Parts: structure tokens; sequence; C-alpha cells
């Protein structure tokens, strides 16, 4: 029944006649047909909270309602589109309506219906046996990307009937016509999901499989696999935008949804403008960054359902996009933006705050959040394997850990590493605490890596060991004195300096520092174990530290070379080296 | 049954065209799209009638909706066949097996126990752990909880003692448990599965299960399900019940959510005013009962928020079970065995166990004059840090080595190596000869001639 | 806001704005929220007070395809000399940098009071350099901040030891921190100086300390600057 606005008060604005309506569903309001979200309903009259503005909207205009909750569309012309927090696209609203503002109460839809693209049945014909999932054909639609494989929606299970593959289409078109036991039914190539619930999979796994970080510190320290979830900090002007673009670009991950809620003007159009000018490097050069990746957009001015809910959306495209059986990862943009924004939205709700300003869905909405991820296989006949990685960051307002998203953010990821912007001042590489970093996916991911043989686990707790020595040698140099010390506290106190220089710094700029191959970091591990453990046999072969700080300095320059020239190709060519290495050990047998 | 609804406001429910409701009732609700969700009663007022939603009102039609409601109270299907088969939060099989027949019908409410009912604490176990036996002991049938904080070893030093439990125990028929999670993490969950395997109690054992992703009215109905399962095996089935809950946290915040989505006048920190009752509905539940075979052991797993032990929750924890374990994050960052804090872990009944004729009577005073060396350890350590090495009594060195041995030695065993409470003892014994002669004023004459070789 | 919006996409002109007392307009701002009767949020203010501030200083900014740009720099008193403020927390995550008030510089009888610890803004990468500013501002930004960070940590440290104990790096400190207060702190009421008598004056200030007093200072800049 098509709803009338009875009473306007501020921002709400409850409807008569709009008991078809359901709870926590969309809305056209006015004569303009506004977005908007129903509350709360009594009879026929429904309390509904409009995102937009209310200026405008009077008395007499019908309201129609749509009658369900907020969705998003899922498939084909998604990929190379930008959006906002509406889901909607601001390249696309600035071309139509060639201006510099937004109007409130515009409409236009996420993905292109003016893009028509060429399908093709790929594993599906007439009278097999499909479901929610199943893959129904493939189409080509980025640059970079294999052919897109389009599904038969979920909560379809039948025969097929009429197939329009293989053939050129929009997004408007059905690509199929499914006989299911409700007989006669259409099927298109494109989809809408709710953005409230999270894509639907055939059975739930845990992730043991690694994902390349590209940096030698974040695969080493505190590795975050693919589906695995990881935390940060969103300080601004602590280089977590370099970081985060490195993350992207060098992601063992098939695809990236990159979901902002809010910040500076300045911040998100620097964003916005250098997010396109990543270019590939798989097959010589694809396409952009911006081509195989996902971006959703809300500023400040942005409405508050836009920002705390825009995660959600963001979600439910990343997990769409591992309902196709591609591992692909999660990033997330200032969450205490989307945090405070849920609280102003707690404000507007009515409902009574727990701590520090915080709603009271809090610890379920976080936990939700951060369970929707993870590696998992999808529903449908494909069987095809998918992974979703979750990485948040969290900037409170006072910095405070005691505030709900500093807690709800250690508590939720199993991974939180910490940038400290003294470390990003301290005139070295990206800024992690060596105290304070920690993850608890070591376990199994370590256990998981034997099966490959790459070991880190070894090394990085005795490096982890080094490290605290060293940093109990750090205590004890500010208390009696530096030159006070055994030759083990001198070794390990000089092994920890020069593993702040040329094994944990990773120059993003460079050509072989960029991207750092497992390879790569394993012999640098390995050849910096290999130069510690020569120097300690050598300490106890009677030579002078002095002589061996002086003749050892060759391997040294060695080691320190093995982050540049390039390609991995030849890691055996760093093994000589650390046989150098051992020859060291056969010149502190002589002098 | 009513097809009529007439009101719909966030997380709730209100019906009218109906009279005589029941508190607490189960009620089901078929709506507009097919989904059936099942749903409590909240308050009945005349013609007009309001509920609560388990599955949220989240995509329903007011008047496309029909509900069918039983009008007997909290009703669960309880049965024998419970053990060795899983089942979820919304007690709908997890373990992807067929229908399970239910013996009884009961409440999962649960029954207070009559005070003259109520037997006296007794007996004794062995927990695996010097701490769960030395310091505070732990009776059979007894309630203690586990105080731990958020990223420690609180699932995995539970797993240590459900572990260790039925191994040990024996020592003071294997020991049968019931493993419970009130929206729990699915990490959390794939560890407990993996625990809970590798104890091959899980043919012996029973698990309810609510994940994180499911609602917040199975994970506080979990807990309900959990009792009624216990109060069965510790009554009916006649045999020794252990009772594992956890995520007390996630249970506590979702109250915290129920109290708030009816705007309900909060107490202390935002939470229920019924607090105290309300976790006492499950707390007092636990005890021994005269003449009838088997007992409910309560042994709780709590997480206090920030890592903060003068949080209210703790507070309330402590305010409602008697005596509790905590887990300190002091010790858990020092790379030693589980964390045991000895100051604020203590046990509801110490003296139960203790004496001639249930293990030995060199036990309490051991533990009383072991903690009185462990603090003075302490305060010493502290004394320490604040003037200087030299500038420390005799009394403040030995007790801060003895001290940092108990903690190195006594409080470091591991969660897969059970140490008898023989063990223990005599550990305990080795630990105190440490100290002088004079330096236990908590042991008798006696003890002191005995323990010394 | 309006008006400056109209200079921008429509006239196409450089625009700047400036808010004066945002206390008082917020305490209007808890007037008109009260006046929908709802019950106040902490220390009587909105809940939405977040996005109160979100549909203003969102209005700022530079246009693709549009010449006229406008920019704002708002002002406002923080309560009770306390930065825990409701106002500064608002204003704090949500706009770029922030300008203070040293309450001791404007009490001990010396021009505008910027405590020079707190002045930070965000857009300072973008506004100065060759071409934009000067190739002389950072660095000799960075080292007049760091002499008067240096000279105040020398200012308690001889309140404590005395002018005796006076070192090298301290009694520079000492001198640059007098000078850099005296002068570089002072510019007038209705005086505006240009950005190159800001870059002389600058060099010519820190040359009282010695060529290699300064490690703030870059190789190529020191050839090329100081004379």
């Amino acid at each position: 029944e098509y709803g009338a606005i009875y009473s306007v008060s501020g921002p709400v604005v409850i409807a008569e006649n709009m008991i078809g309506c359901a709870m926590y569903e969309l809305v056209k309001v006015g004569h303009d047909n506004l977005v908007g979200e129903v509350i709360r309903i009594d009879g026929d009259k429904a309390t509904i909270q409009v995102y937009e503005e209310t200026a405008g909207l009077t008395v007499g205009d019908p309201v129609l309602r749509t009658g369900k909750p907020l969705s998003v569309e899922l498939g084909p012309g998604l990929m190379e589109t930008i959006y906002d927090g509406i889901q909607r696209p601001l390249k696309a609203i600035k071309e139509e309506s060639q201006s510099i503002y937004i109007p409130r109460g515009i409409d236009t839809p996420a993905l292109d219906r003016t893009i028509k693209w060429q399908f093709t049945p790929g594993k599906f014909q007439v009278g097999d046996h499909i479901s929610g999932g199943d893959i129904y054909g493939s189409v080509f639609e980025n640059s970079l990307i294999s052919s897109h494989k389009i599904l038969l929606p979920p909560r379809s299970r039948g025969t097929i009937t009429w197939i329009a593959p293989a053939g050129e289409y929009t997004l408007d078109e059905k690509i199929l016509e499914v006989e299911f036991d409700g007989k006669k039914s259409d099927f298109t190539l494109y989809h809408t999901w709710p953005v409230r619930v999270p894509r639907p999979v055939t059975e739930k796994l845990s992730a043991d499989y690694p994902l390349l970080t590209g940096q030698r510190v974040l695969d080493a320290l505190f590795p975050c696999v693919q589906g695995g979830t990881t935390c940060i900090p969103g300080a601004f002007g602590c280089g977590k935008t370099v970081i985060s673009q490195s993350l992207s670009k060098y992601s063992n991950s098939d695809a990236i949804i990159y979901v902002g809620c809010g910040e500076r003007g300045n911040e998100m159009a620097e964003v916005l403008m250098e997010f396109p000018e990543l270019y590939t490097e798989m097959s010589g050069t694809k396409e952009p960054i911006m081509k195989r990746t996902t971006l959703v957009a809300n500023t400040s001015n942005m409405p508050v359902a836009a920002r705390e809910a825009s995660i959600y959306t963001g979600i439910t495209l990343a997990e769409y996009f591992r309902d196709q059986g591609k591992n692909v990862s999660m990033i997330a943009d200032s969450s205490s933006r989307w945090a405070e924004a849920l609280r102003e939205i707690s404000g507007r709700l009515g409902e009574m705050p727990a701590d520090q300003g915080f709603p009271a869905y809090l610890g379920a909405k976080l936990a939700s959040f951060y369970e929707r991820a993870g590696k998992a296989v999808a529903l449908g006949s494909p069987d095809r394997t998918g992974s979703v990685s979750i990485v948040a960051a969290v900037s409170p307002a006072g910095g405070d850990f005691s505030d709900p998203v500093t807690t709800a953010t250690l508590g939720i990821t199993q991974v939180f590493w910490g940038l400290d912007k003294k470390l990003a001042q301290r005139k070295h590489f990206p800024s992690i605490n060596t105290s304070v970093s920690y993850s608890k996916y070591t376990n199994v991911l370590n256990k998981f890596y034997d099966s490959n043989y790459p070991e880190f686990p070894v090394l990085r707790d005795r490096m982890k060991e080094i490290l605290s020595n060293a940093e109990e040698l750090e205590q004890v140099v500010q208390l009696v004195g530096k030159s006070a010390l055994s030759d083990s506290d001198k070794i390990t106190l000089d092994v920890a300096t020069l593993i702040k220089e040329d094994f944990l710094q990773q120059n993003g700029y460079s050509t072989y520092d960029a991207f750092c191959p497992i390879w790569k970091t394993f012999d640098m591990m390995r050849a910096f174990i290999s130069y510690h453990d020569e120097a300690q046999k050598a300490v106890a072969n009677g030579a002078n530290w002095s002589k061996l700080a002086d003749s050892t300095g060759d391997v040294k320059h060695a080691v320190s070379s093995s982050k540049f020239f390039e390609p991995s190709r030849g890691e055996k060519e760093v093994h000589g080296e650390f046989e150098k290495l051992l020859s060291t050990m056969q010149e502190r047998f002589a002098e | 049954n009513y097809n009529t609804v007439s009101g719909v406001n966030g997380p709730l429910v209100i019906l009218e065209k109906v009279k005589f409701p029941r508190y607490n009732e189960i009620v089901n609700l078929t709506l507009p799209d097919g989904t059936v969700r099942q749903g409590q009663v909240l308050e009945i007022r005349g013609d007009r009638a309001i509920v609560q939603v388990f599955e949220g009102t989240s995509g329903i039609d007011v008047k496309k909706t029909t509900v069918e409601f039983t009008g007997e109270s909290l009703r669960i299907p309880v049965s024998e066949d419970m053990l060795g088969r899983i089942f979820d939060g919304s007690g709908r099989p997890i373990d992807n097996g067929p229908k399970v027949f239910a013996e009884d019908y009961l409440d999962i409410n649960g029954s207070p126990i009559n005070p003259y009912a109520r037997i006296y604490p007794e007996e004794m176990i062995s927990t695996g752990v010097s701490a769960i036996d030395t310091m505070n002991s732990i009776a059979r049938g007894q309630k203690i909880p586990i105080f731990s904080a958020s990223g420690l070893p609180h699932n995995e030093i539970a797993a240590q003692i459900c572990r260790q439990a039925g191994l040990v125990r024996p020592t003071k028929e294997n020991f049968s448990i019931v493993f419970a999670a009130m929206g729990v993490n699915l990490e959390t969950a794939r560890f407990f599965k993996q625990d809970f395997e590798e104890n091959g109690s899980l043919e012996r054992t029973s698990l309810f299960l609510n994940l994180a992703n499911d609602p917040t009215i199975e994970r506080i109905i979990t807990p309900r399900l959990a009792l009624t399962t216990a109060e069965y095996l510790a009554y009916q089935t006649e045999r020794h019940v252990l009772t594992i809950l956890t995520d007390m946290s996630s249970y506590a915040d979702a109250l915290r959510e129920v109290s708030a989505a009816r705007e309900e006048v909060p107490g202390r920190r935002g939470y229920p005013g019924y607090m105290y009752t309300d976790l006492s509905t499950i707390y007092e539940r636990a005890g021994r009962v005269e003449g009838r075979n088997g007992s409910i052991t309560q042994i709780p797993i709590l997480t206090m928020p920030n890592d903060d032990i003068t949080h209210p929750i703790p507070d309330l924890t402590g305010y409602i079970t008697e005596g509790q374990i905590f887990v300190d994050r002091q010790l858990h960052n020092k790379g030693i065995y589980p964390p045991i804090n000895v100051l604020p872990s203590l046990s509801r009944l110490m003296k139960s166990a203790i004496g001639e004729g249930m293990t030995r009577k060199d036990h309490g005073d051991v533990s009383n004059q072991l903690y009185a060396k462990y603090a003075i350890g302490k305060d010493a350590a502290a004394m320490k840090a604040v003037v200087g090495e030299e500038a420390l009594s005799i009394e403040d060195k030995l007790s801060l080595e003895f001290l940092e041995k108990f903690e190195k030695t006594f409080i470091t065993q591991g969660a897969y190596e059970d140490r008898t409470v023989f063990e223990s003892l005599d550990q305990a014994w080795s630990l105190l000869r440490i100290y002088p002669k004079e330096m236990l004023n908590r042991i008798s004459p006696k003890i002191l001639d005995e323990f010394y070789d």
C-alpha cells in the first residue's frame, strides 16, 4: 500500500497506509522519491528515518515503500566502478548530471545497464540439476581477471528451461529461464543481495592458506592468511595509506574490496585520485588496480547509515566475490568513523548507550562483521574454493584502549599489528612496534607452512627471542652502560641493530624491495640466522670480537645486498654467500 | 493460533485478539516469507499481548504474519540420547544427525534446589593442576568460576582443565562433562571442538554451541538448555556431571542489549537490575542432592573487559558464584605456563577437602603458608623494585626468590600434563623447603619437622 | 556557507571562509537541539553533533574542473581552558591540524600566542616548497620549531641546575628560544608580513647558531640559502 507522510519531526517522517511495508525497510519518500529507511511501524502508520535531506518533503506527497531491506547488485558491471556509501557511482553522477554537487533524492543504478557484455554458457545446460551458486555461464568482465562466472541466484533450484546463452546482453536482461517446483521462473546474469546478510556458502573451513603481503615484516612477524583477520591504527599521517596500498597491490588475493567510512576531504580525494594510478604486474601489464577491484567511498557529509552499514555492503560484495570461488580481501578505512556513526545511529534509534557513547549492539555488530570473513567453500554445483580476508583500522578519538572501538578491534581481530607514529619518526621503514606486535594465527600458519617446507616459525620465534634479549640489553644499556656487557650481549645488540636496517626494512619505492617473495624473506632470515650463529660459534672459537667484526664485514655486506637485484629465481646465489659466512668462521680460526 | 498482529518496533513483537497468555511461553512465529522463528512471550495485558522475537523482527509483515501460540512455558525436549551427539544454541542438530527422540519434556528455566534438600560440599577432586589443588581446592559438585582476559589462554587453559579432569579425578568410571558456548567465536569453536575431540570425551559428553553469528536470544537460551541438561544428568541419569560454560561475557553484553532494547531502567554499568538473580538462576543450581546419586559441578569461564578485574562483570561474577579462579595478564605475558593469580583466586570450600580422612593433614596449613610466602614475596618485590637490591631485608630477598621459584616451577607444569595432587604437595613441600626454618609462621611444628628432609 | 559556495562552483573565484565564536554557535545549536525537546547527551550536547559539524567543515575544498576554490579556517573557544571539551574533541578528528592558543604567551604581554608545539597543518605538505611557497620553508620551520622546543627543555634544565651548567646546544637553544619568543613570535596587531620576510627573518634569526648547530638543515639548502 502506498504511504503518505502524516507527520514530520526533523529528519524523521511517519507515513500512514504503510502497513504493507516491513521493519528496517528502504522507501522512497515525497514526490522526489528520496532514499529513506523505515525504523518503526505502528499499524497502518510506519515511522521511517530518512538518510537524506528532509527538506522539500511535504504532506500529501505519496510515499512508496520498497517492502524490503537495503540491498546491493552483484554481478557484471560492478568491477571498475566507483561507488558511494549509498552504493552509487560518483563518476557516473558527475558524467550524467554534469554537476559538481549531488542532489538529495536522486537515484541511479549501481551496475551499468547501458553496458553490453558477451556471455557464453560454460557448464550449465537445459535439464541439468543446479542450485544457488551453481555456474550458469561465463562472461568476460574485467580486463585483468578471467571471465566472471554468472551463477543462478540463491534459493533457486530446478531444471533449466530456456537458456539465452550464448550471446550478447546487458545487465537488465534475463540470461536464463529455470523450471522449479514453482513451475516457470526467471533468472538473470545479475543478482541482488541484502546488505545485512552475508553471502551464502556450502561449507565453512579454517584458513591454512597464507596470503602474501609483499612486505617482508608484514609476512614474517604478523602474517595474515587469505581469509584471516588483521588490524591496525587509523592515525592520519602515520603512513597507513602506503602500507595499505602496498598490501592491496602485492596481495595474493584475487580481488580487493575497499570500504571507507568517513574522513577529511583531502584524504578521500587523495585516495580517489591515487587509486586508478596503480598498474598491474601479472601478465606483463594488465589494467589498473581500480579495474579488478571495487571501491565504496563515503565522506563525512554522507549519511551515518551510509557509514556504519557501508562496511556491511562492502563485505557483502567481497563475500559475493568469495562466493564465486576466488580468494579476496576486504580493506576498511577509518572504522572508528563507522563506529561513531553507529553511535549517532544509536542516538537516532533511541537505543540506550552502553559505554563511552557506544550503542547496545556494539559487541554483536563487531562480532558479526568479524565472523563474516574467512576461507570457505561456496554453495552450488561449482564447488569452488574461496576466501575473504578482513583487514581493519581503528582510530579512537582519545586514542585510549578503553574506547569501544579499540577493545572491539583488539578482541574481534585475532591478529593485531600496531603502528606507532614515533616508529615512523625514527627515520625507518613502515611503522610497527616490536614489543606490542602479536598474532594468534601462528600455530595453524606454522603447521600449514610445514607442508611447503617454508618454515618461518623457527626463525621467527628465534629472531623474536633475539629481539627480546636485545630489548633487555637495551634496558640495561640505559641503566648501567653499553661497554660493560659480555660478547654474547654485544652480538645480540649488533644483530638487533642490523635487523632493523637490511632485514625488517623494505622500501616499496625500489624494484626488489617493493614486493619481497617468500623465498626472499626466508633466505634473508636464514642468512641472518647463519651470520648470528656463525658469530656465536666464533665467539667460542677463541676469536677476538674486533677482528671478527672487521673480517666478517664482507659477509654482512653480502647479506645486506640480498634485498635487491630484483627476481628471486636464483635464491641459491644467496646460499653460497651463507657458505661464505661459514668461511668467516674459518677466518675466525686463523686470526 | 492467532494470525492477527498489531505493531513491530526494533527486535520485538506485539499481537492482539488473544487472552490467557503465559509468562515466558513458547510461541511459534510464521512470517510472510515462510520463515518460522521461535519466540518467547514478554508480557500480557488484557486483550493485548507482547512477545520477543529470537530471530528478530527483520523482514516481517504486520498483517501477513501468522503465529501459533503453544501457551505452555519454556519447553525443551531433554533425553538420554544427548550424549555423544552435538546440539546448537537453537536446539537444532549441528551434527547433521537424525531427529533426536525426547525422553522427557521439561522447562529449561531450571528449578531452585530446596535448602533442606541441599547437601553440603564434600570429598575432593584432582584437576591435574597444583593451583587447582594446593592454593584453592576444588570440591566435587561445587561451583567455581574462571576469570580471564581477552586474548589470554582462557580456552586453552580451560581445555587443559576439561582434558585432565576425568583423567586426574580418579586419583583422589570416567568423568562426563557438558560443553556450552553462547555467542562464541568460530576460532574458539574450532579450538574447543579439537580439544573435545582430542580428549575423546566427545562420545561421552554433549555440546551446546551457539555461534556469534547466531542471535543473542539463542546465546541466552544456551545456558538454560545446558542447565536442564546438566540437571537431567546429575539427577535423572545419576552420573557424575561436569558443567562447562563459556563466553559469559557475550551473554552479559547480550543481556545489556536486551535490557536496552526494551528501554528498561538499567542498573550499574548499564547491565540489568536483576543481574544478581539473573546470574543466580544458573549459579545457585550447582550443588549436591541428599539421597540422589550424581552431582552438578559448575566450572564457568568469563572474560573481564579490558583485562580489568575490577570490572562490574567480574564483580557481579564474584557476587553471584562463590569463589573464583583468576587468570592474570601479568603472568600470561611472562611466558611461563598458565597464569593463575594467587591473590584474586580463591576456592568456595577449601576446608572441606582438607585434613586427614580426605587427603592429608599437610594440605591446608601448607596452602596458607605458601600463600603467605607468595604474598610476602610480592610486597617484597614491590619494595625491592622501589628502594633497591641492597635496601631490602633478608626476608625480602628470600621471599622474592621463593615466589620467583614458585612461579617458575610450581605454577608452571603443563596443559596436557596433569600433575597429581600428591606431586603438588611434594613439589610444594620442596618449594617451602627453599625458605628458612623461621620463614613460615602459618605452619605447625609437626608439619615443619615432617616436611624437611 | 552557501555564499562561499556561490563564488566557487558558479562564479568560480578564490574564496576564504572564517567562523568566529563557534562556542556560541555550539550553545545555540544546543538550544536549537533542545527545541525538539529531546533529552540532551553528554554535558548538554546533541548526539548528532558529529553530523552537525560534518555538514559544516565539509564545505571546504578544491573542485575538479573549477578554478574557484573555497578554504575555511574556523575559530572556537575551548571550554574552561580544557582540551577535553566536546567542541575541541569534535573538531579534532574531523578538521586537519589545529591552531591553539597559549594562555602563558597571551598573559606575558607578547604577540600572537599560538603554541609552537600544538600548531600543525595537514596541508602543510602542499603549501610549501619551490613553486608553492619557498624552498627554505619546511626545513627551517622544523629547525626553528626544534629550536623552540629544545629551548624550552633547556629553559627547564637551566631553571634546575642554573646557568653555569649551560651546555653548547643548551645555551644555543636558550638564545634561540629567547629570540624566537620575543621576535619570531612577535608579528603585530594589523601587521602582515610576506612569506619572503618570514623565510628571511627565519634564516637570519636562526643564523645566531652556527652552520653545524642545526641538524634539521639539509646540505643543499644550507649552501643555497645561508648568506
